[PDB]
């Protein structure tokens, strides 16, 4: 029981996985936005 | 009459000197503005290069 609780996830893993997927999507969106911003650099 | 002639002769030379000084001041201001514009353009280019380099390393 101690080894099982040692994992860290107190709440059920359903909402944990939902939040992890949301964070992964947000990270992908942020990376794509940063790439699109740093790519289109044609001003002077 | 001599004072009037002196005042008439010094006015043209004074106006020419004032115009030369104004032209020099305008040229200096134009040079300063061009240097500032070149510095701003170089800073923008460097900022863009740094932003492009940071996106590759991250």
């Amino acid at each position: 029981k101690l080894i099982s609780t040692m994992p860290g996830i107190h709440l059920s893993p359903e909402q944990q996985q939902q939040q992890l997927q949301s964070l992964r999507e947000q990270v992908r969106t942020k990376n794509e936005l940063l790439q699109k911003y740093k790519s289109l650099c044609m001003f002077e | 009459h001599v004072h009037h002639l002196i005042n008439e002769y010094r006015p043209h030379q004074a106006r020419e000197t004032l115009r030369v000084m104004m032209e020099v001041q305008k040229r200096q201001r134009l040079e300063t503005a061009e240097r500032f514009q070149k510095h701003l353009e170089r800073v923008i280019e460097m900022i863009q290069n740094c932003l492009a380099s940071l996106p590759d390393d991250l």
